[PDB]
RNA sequence: ACUGAACUCCUCACACCCAAUUGGACCAAUCUAUCACCCUAUAGAAGAACUAAUGUUAGUAUAAGUAACAUGAAAACAUUCU
């Protein structure tokens, strides 16, 4: 017989437990606010070649931006809630050809995760998180288990990498799918018109692996690169990322810095193991800027 | 169905116009529906003389000898499911009423020396004679399953029952058979079964309700 | 030794199981009627002092069988391993009811019970653990309680986390064997013959024996394991679903010996709750 | 057509001896010609072949194929049989040992197509048997853990001789 | 076939030649009718040379039993219990007197595939190939690669 | 690819899925509990809950006039609505029906479901009740409620 | 296109017999406590919703008793009296429904 | 140098690997003659042998539980509504 936290409870019991596990989802929340008052994993200096953390951010929406020429951007809206590093492993464990970390956000209901997940997050002093990702690092970046990241870990004018779930088609035919021009509609035309046409030849006597069919379209994980970051909102943790982030409202997505060789070099100013607040020095405004984007506020632009 | 009454009244209404004819054989039979006039257990010498006036050798005497190997004989053949053999000495009034019980399971009645000897309580009477003899004797019983398993009654001890076998016999060819056997209000109940049984209350539709 | 402890009760409760059954009087049949809001007014019956209430549910259906934990016999509870004794009228009582008294009550005996039968074969064998008894403390309390006496050699003894691990995996080893309560009700006299090497059991059968108006008092066991208690309890040690023993609390005016108590926390297979309302029931056991 | 599974009811076995284990009840139970095929109630057969007959009136109650209202008519038949003739005491102790589904008397009507052409429409029928064994429903086989599978292939090699030699 | 029929490995009954021979067969028994021409060879069997078969080995028992049948059996019977019943239907006096001497010599196991055509109970003498025969030892049990 | 599409196609069109909630709702109103289709009654169960708010907006709304004249195809149920089932919930702001599932239609294997108007004078239904607070996980967390109300 | 050749028994038995074809046991099903018949979760108890469906059919039965043909649906609220009761201080201006047979124990 | 056939030798036994055609030795079952008598013998006879004709007829498969088929709504099953 399969059961759920609410079958058995009275109607006494309902709303007590709903606002006491609410307050430990607040309460080991607000306990992990101060990392450096903890005891933190040492502090390198950036150098060349350094790999450091990522995000996980939930999609906003999009809105329009200007730069200072007066060319309208599209900018995607990316707040980070709740996100934290969950474990690390070093490359011994992994057999990769780097270290990882473990990095997990957006806070879910203890109620429908697994018995072994939930121990996992025992441990670690944490809610259970929605989707948890793996960033490859360097043995430099490497921050305690347990200790949250912040938007301002990106700054604007640096170019990032958005990976998520694309929105999900279902089956699709062969003309939304692959984009094949299909057969005319009049003059004859009895039952093609959107009909894939040929598939092989005669001789192949068998169709080939990896021919465009009608299938599950969408739904996959896809990234986009070189993405510049417009502005961050440090109040409420959003990052303002240029263009369009793969997946609908509200999914989970994975933003890290940019694998595009152009922007290898570009880790020299970024804070490096991660934004921390606790460090207090030169503290940052509501929303940091980049020096093209017309911030509201400013005066009607001019080109003289 | 369930009755003959709603046989007519669904043959009526079907149009099952069904001509009631007549034949000249009868159904021949040998016994009667039950007792003449029922005994109660707590003068008749007119019944022995319209007894005497068909036999013409019959003696009340020796009857008790007789009817005690009519009563052995009879369940001796309940071990062995003789068929053959109660027929000629349990009428087709007792026979169903000792054998449809029985069917698809064994017994292994036996028969011990008796306490008390029989003797003749009443007699009464196309004409059939009929005898009570009062049987006080000591018998054991053994009833199985299909499966072989003891249902009723130890093997080994033996009980003591308190029997009055009215007896029958039609007055040319037949003999004094078993007819039925008096049980009297006042008899001790029947020795415990060895299982436990449920028993189901009314079988209620939702508008009903138990009161 | 407790092997030699062990062989010697068992035998004395059979010998007093097989004695009440020699008094039996060739399979009379008695006559109980089910009243209930289920299944009204239909009877059963039954053998007199062989019949048990699992044989009543057992003539309806299954789901009176796993569902149904206690009997109310004449409004008193009963077990339902406990044979009839005469014509009466009986519920069953079920962990979800509208008013499970008697029944959190009966469960929470049988895992002090389950718990008991852990304490006496954790220790190892130069150790000497000796039960007192168990307190009938309310559900509202958060943990099932039981007194133990250990040796001399553990008075500044107190378990770690992976001690108490080692006492649960115990009790669900219990459970795995799915083993049921075999009840019988013993006059006093016989009891005092089978407790006679505890003399923590022999005051506690006279608080039963004279609080009762004759010389019955309740005896159970588990397997080859035998305690006295204070009512009915529960018919198998399959029904604790999630067990713990949570923690052990030596209690304060201790100056003869360590009256040390015993705390677990226990829920059906009926009852159960979700790893994070079970990890709070085990912080708040722990008291 | 045959009927021996109707037969199979009085098979009386000799009474036991005391120094033997007590024998559960069989009984064979079966219903004829029903208006439904061979095929969609084997589903429903291999549904309750193992369970306790409580489990099985459960799982049949709340199926909406329409042979779980004819073998739930079946089945209470068979429990209500097993404790007037065959001498079970109780009627939760009972358990589906064997549930098969034969084909029946099938009937023949004429379908048409769409053309002269036509089809042979066939009306099927079926039965259900069952048997029902007395006791506890025996526990479902585990599957065979990492320790049987290592015994079978150890024992597989020490059974290896030399072959085609002496 | 092999792969259809069963198979036996080569046996004795109970070492049938080690100490003495024991003959196999216990019992022939022969039903041969009166009046019948199918039990035309099985008669001149009877009259001539069943009576030189049973003096040549006194330890096969047989019974003719001469009853009014359509074919006319021989029922050998073995010392492990086996029968093997055949039929001298119809067959010349040179016929059953070879089909009898058959049944005479051979033992009461079964005529299916023998697997192999010897049976060594002790096949070894000198101790049989292992894989540390023929390779020889390292000082101090040092397997390779081992520095201790 | 339907996301976000929140009403259900039924009838035959658009015109037609209109007049079978039209002849589903005229129902509730009349009878105040009717068993249909679970899709049927879970879509009619928006325009249900709506239709008591324009009830509220008063007889005289020429607005809330309009709407009942065309959602009540038996014209006897308007003042049904005005003056009798728009008083009884003029308390609430919301939730004045209730849809629970019945065992499926015999006659297609169909999922059913019954709404009720709530506080209607016909028989209850055999509501769904929590578990009982004397029970032992119940009991349990009593204690555990009792503790934590004394952490202040 | 038709079938190019026969497919065996062997095939058969591993398309129709896998459990993707096979029903599954379903767990849903409690014991009614009110009854003792056994329901689902989720699902009302068909037993117990047939004793309000049938005792809702009387009293919708004398309801068009005291309407009287199409079209006479009452702007006054309704009550459901059974035998030997009185109407109340709220049932002042309301519909009044004189069943016959005894007040349920379920309905209140 | 070894491997390597149905060649050749070896132990035993031999009428026992071609199409069409041709020669020969046997024979299942049936009926008849006479025997036989848990199923046969010698002969006489003939509707005298079926892994194949898009063979004929009957049964049952496969494709297949597939293609296809059906009942406007609520209800007091009086009625009303679309
Ligand atoms: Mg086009
Ligand atoms: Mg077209
Ligand atoms: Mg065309
Ligand atoms: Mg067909
Ligand atoms: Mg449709
Ligand atoms: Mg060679
Ligand atoms: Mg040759
Ligand atoms: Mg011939
Ligand atoms: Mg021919
Ligand atoms: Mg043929
Ligand atoms: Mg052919
Ligand atoms: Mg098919
Ligand atoms: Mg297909
Ligand atoms: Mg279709
Ligand atoms: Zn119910």
């Amino acid at each position: 017989s399969g059961t759920w936290w609410d079958e058995h409870l009275s109607e006494e019991n309902v709303p007590f437990i709903k606002q006491l596990v609410s307050d430990e989802d607040k309460a080991q929340l607000a306990s992990k606010l101060c990392p450096l008052k903890d005891e933190p994993w040492p502090i390198h200096p950036w150098e060349p070649g350094s790999f450091r953390v990522g995000l996980i951010a939930l999609k906003l929406g999009m809105m329009p931006l200007w730069t200072k020429d007066g060319q309208k951007h599209v900018v995607t809206l990316l707040q980070v809630q709740d996100c934290h590093v969950l474990k690390y492993t070093s490359k011994e464990n992994c057999n990769g050809k780097m270290a990882t970390l473990s990095v997990g956000g957006k806070t879910v209901s203890r109620f429908r995760k697994a018995t072994s997940i939930l121990e996992f997050y025992r441990e670690l002093g944490l809610p259970p998180k929605q989707t948890v990702k793996i960033f490859n690092i360097t043995d430099n970046a490497a921050i305690k288990p347990g200790t949250p990241l912040y938007a301002a870990h990106f700054r604007p004018g640096q170019y990032v990498d958005v990976t998520a779930k694309t929105i999900g088609k279902g089956f699709q035919g062969v003309m939304k799918r692959w984009g094949f021009k299909g057969q005319p509609a009049t003059h004859g035309q009895t039952k093609t018109h959107r009909r894939p046409g040929a598939v092989a030849t005669g001789d192949i006597g068998r169709v080939w692996p990896g021919t465009k069919m009608p299938g599950k379209m969408g739904n996959i994980y896809r990234t986009e690169y070189g993405l510049k970051v417009w502005r961050i909102n440090t109040k409420h943790n959003i990052i303002y990322v240029n263009g369009s982030v793969p997946g609908h409202k509200n999914c989970l997505v994975k933003v890290k810095d940019s694998k595009l060789p152009a922007y290898k070099d570009l880790g020299k100013n970024l804070p490096f193991p991660t934004y921390f607040p606790d460090g207090d020095e030169e503290e940052l405004p509501e929303d940091l800027y980049d020096e093209n984007v017309c911030q509201p506020g400013a005066p009607s632009i001019t080109f003289a | 169905f369930k009755t003959e009454k709603e046989f007519m009244q669904h043959a009526r209404k079907a149009g099952l116009v069904i001509p009631p004819e007549k034949s000249d054989r009868s159904i021949h039979l040998a016994c009667t529906a039950g007792i003449f006039d029922a005994y109660v257990p707590p003068a008749s010498q007119v019944s022995i003389r319209r007894i005497k006036d068909y036999d013409a050798n019959f003696k009340i005497k020796d009857f008790p000898e007789k009817a005690k190997d009519i009563f052995i004989e009879a369940h001796l053949c309940l071990n062995n499911s003789d068929h053959d053999r109660l027929h000629t000495l349990v009428t087709e009034h007792c026979f169903p009423d000792m054998t449809w019980d029985i069917k698809y399971k064994t017994v292994r009645w036996s028969f011990v020396e008796s306490l008390e000897p029989s003797h003749v309580v009443q007699v009464r009477c196309n004409v059939y004679g009929q005898i009570t003899v009062r049987m006080h004797t000591r018998q054991t019983l053994a009833i199985y399953d299909r499966f072989g398993r003891l249902m009723y009654g130890q093997e080994d001890v033996p009980k003591d029952v308190l029997e009055y076998v009215v007896f029958e016999k039609q007055l040319p060819y037949g003999s004094w058979r078993m007819h039925t056997k008096i049980v009297p209000p006042w008899a001790p109940p029947k020795q415990p079964i060895l299982k436990t049984v449920m028993i189901p209350g009314p079988q209620l539709k939702p508008e009903e309700e138990y009161e | 030794s407790p092997t030699e402890l062990t062989e010697m009760r068992n035998d004395l409760f059979n010998k007093e199981k097989a004695r009440q059954l020699s008094l039996t009087p060739r399979t009379e049949k008695i006559e109980v009627k089910h009243v209930g809001k289920t299944d009204p007014g239909t009877v059963f019956v039954m053998n007199k002092n062989i019949s048990t209430p699992y044989s009543c549910a057992m003539h309806l259906s299954e789901w009176y069988c796993r569902k149904s934990i206690l009997a109310l016999v004449d409004g008193q509870p009963w077990d339902m391993y406990k044979p009839l004794t005469k014509s009466c009228e009986i519920k069953f009582l079920t962990f979800k009811d509208c008013d499970p008294g008697e029944v959190n009550k009966a469960y929470w005996r049988s895992c002090a019970m389950m718990m008991g039968c852990v304490i006496e074969r954790a220790f190892k064998d130069e150790y000497m653990v000796n039960l007192v008894r168990a307190p009938e403390v309310p559900v509202i309390s958060g943990a099932f309680c039981y007194d133990v006496v250990l040796d001399s050699k553990l008075d500044e003894w107190m378990p770690t986390k992976e001690n108490l691990r080692s006492f649960t995996k115990d009790a669900h080893a219990l459970i795995y064997k799915d083993l049921p309560f075999e009840t019988l009700e013993v006059e006093a006299k016989v009891a005092l013959e089978i407790f006679q090497h505890s003399k923590y059991k022999v005051d506690f059968i006279e608080e039963k024996a004279s609080q009762n108006p004759e010389r019955i008092v309740k005896l159970h066991r588990i397997g080859d394991f035998i305690d006295v208690s204070e009512g009915p309890l529960i018919p198998r040690t399959s029904i604790c679903f999630q067990y713990e023993v949570s923690a052990v609390h030596n209690l304060q005016p201790t100056q003869p010996s360590l009256i040390r108590r015993f705390q677990g926390v226990s829920l059906p297979v009926h009852l159960r709750a979700h790893f994070t309302i079970w990890d709070k029931l085990l912080e708040r056991s722990r008291k | 057509i045959s009927r021996k599974w109707e037969k199979k009811n009085k098979i009386v076995y000799p009474p036991q001896l005391p120094g033997e284990p007590r024998r559960p009840a069989e009984i064979y139970h079966c219903r004829r010609q029903i208006k439904y095929s061979k095929d969609k109630m084997w589903y429903l057969a291999k549904l309750i072949r193992g369970m306790s007959i409580d489990q099985a009136l459960a799982q049949l109650e709340f199926n909406d194929k329409k042979g779980a209202k004819i073998i739930k008519e079946v089945l209470l038949e068979a429990q209500d049989m097993a404790v007037r003739d065959h001498n079970v005491e109780f009627r939760s102790n009972l358990y589906i040992a064997e549930s098969t589904s034969g084909r029946g008397q099938c009937l023949k009507r004429i379908r048409y197509h769409g053309r002269g052409r036509f089809g042979i429409m066939e009306k099927v029928y079926c039965h259900y048997f069952v048997k029902l064994v007395e006791g506890p429903p025996p526990p479902p086989e585990p599957p065979k853990t990492a320790v049987a599978h290592a015994k079978e292939y150890i024992q597989q090699l020490r059974s290896r001789t030399i072959v085609h030699t002496l | 076939t092999a792969r259809g029929t069963p198979s036996r490995f080569l046996a004795s009954v109970l070492h049938n030649g080690l100490g003495r021979y024991v003959q196999q067969l216990q019992r022939l028994s022969f039903s041969v009718s009166r009046d019948g021409a199918s039990s035309r060879g099985a008669r001149e069997f009877v009259e001539r040379e069943v009576i030189d078969f049973a003096r040549r080995n006194p330890g096969v028992v047989i019974y003719v039993n001469s009853r009014p049948c359509c074919v006319p059996r021989v029922v050998a019977e073995y010392l492990n219990g086996a029968v093997r019943e055949e039929s001298i239907h119809c067959k010349s006096v040179e016929e059953i007197s070879t089909l009898v001497q058959k049944l005479a010599d051979q033992s009461g196991l079964d005529v299916i595939r023998i697997r192999k055509p010897f049976h060594t109970d002790n096949p070894s003498i000198q101790g049989q190939w292992h894989p540390f025969t023929n390779k020889p030892t390292t000082f101090r049990g040092l397997r390779p690669r081992e520095v201790q | 690819i339907s996301h976000g599409r929140v009403f259900r196609r039924m009838g035959l069109g658009p015109e037609s899925r209109i007049h079978l909630l039209r002849n589903l709702l005229t129902g509730l109103v009349r009878h105040e509990r009717i068993e249909a289709p679970w899709a049927r009654v879970d879509e009619m169960r928006g325009y249900a809950e709506k239709l008591i708010d324009y009830g509220k907006l008063g007889d005289t709304n020429e607005r809330a006039m309009r709407m009942a004249d065309f959602w009540l195809t038996e014209k006897d149920l308007i003042p049904k609505l005005f003056q009798v089932l728009a008083p009884r919930y003029k308390d609430q702001t919301g939730g004045y029906t209730r849809m629970l599932q019945i065992p499926n239609r015999s006659l297609d294997r169909a999922k059913m479901a019954v709404i009720e108007y709530k506080g209607n004078c016909l028989p209850p239904l055999p509501l769904p009740r929590r578990d009982s607070h004397l029970t032992l996980l119940n009991q349990l967390l009593q204690g555990l409620r009792q503790d934590l109300r004394q952490s202040q | 296109a038709a079938p190019k050749n026969r497919r065996t028994i062997e095939v058969n038995r591993c398309r129709r017999r896998n459990p993707q074809k096979l029903i599954k046991v379903k767990n849903n099903i409690d014991v009614c406590p009110e009854c003792g018949h056994l329901k689902q979760k989720h699902v009302l108890c068909a037993y117990c919703y047939e004793k309000v469906c049938k005792e809702t059919a009387e009293i919708r039965r004398q309801i068009g008793k005291q309407e009287g043909g199409p079209f006479k649906a009452p702007t006054i609220e309704t009550v459901v009296l059974y035998t030997g009761e009185t109407p109340s201080e709220q049932d002042q201006g309301k519909r009044i429904i004189e069943r016959d047979r005894k007040r349920p124990s379920w309905f209140t």
